């Protein structure tokens, strides 16, 4: 298993550990 | 930034939330 | 962006968010 | 299950965290 997190994933990982919190960039 | 530590390493729960907003 | 996590990201996502507590299935 | 939850819908944090150990 990869453990890396890059482009769409990276964005997956935001989006679920943000949460409510939002993160850069969703416009 | 959030590639170097996250893509190019492995990065934590704690490391990735320093980049929510 | 894909939210759905599925087979290895689904690995992946539980590696991140449940640390050193560990998971089902890492034998 | 954890398939139905993050895999066929979308699941949070929260219910990720659930499935842990």
């Amino acid at each position: 298993v990869n453990q890396h997190l890059c482009g769409s994933h990276l964005v997956e990982a935001l989006y679920l550990v943000c949460g409510e919190r939002g993160f850069f960039y969703t416009p | 930034g959030i590639v170097e530590q996250c893509c190019t390493s492995i990065c934590s729960l704690y490391q990735l939330e320093n980049y929510c907003n």
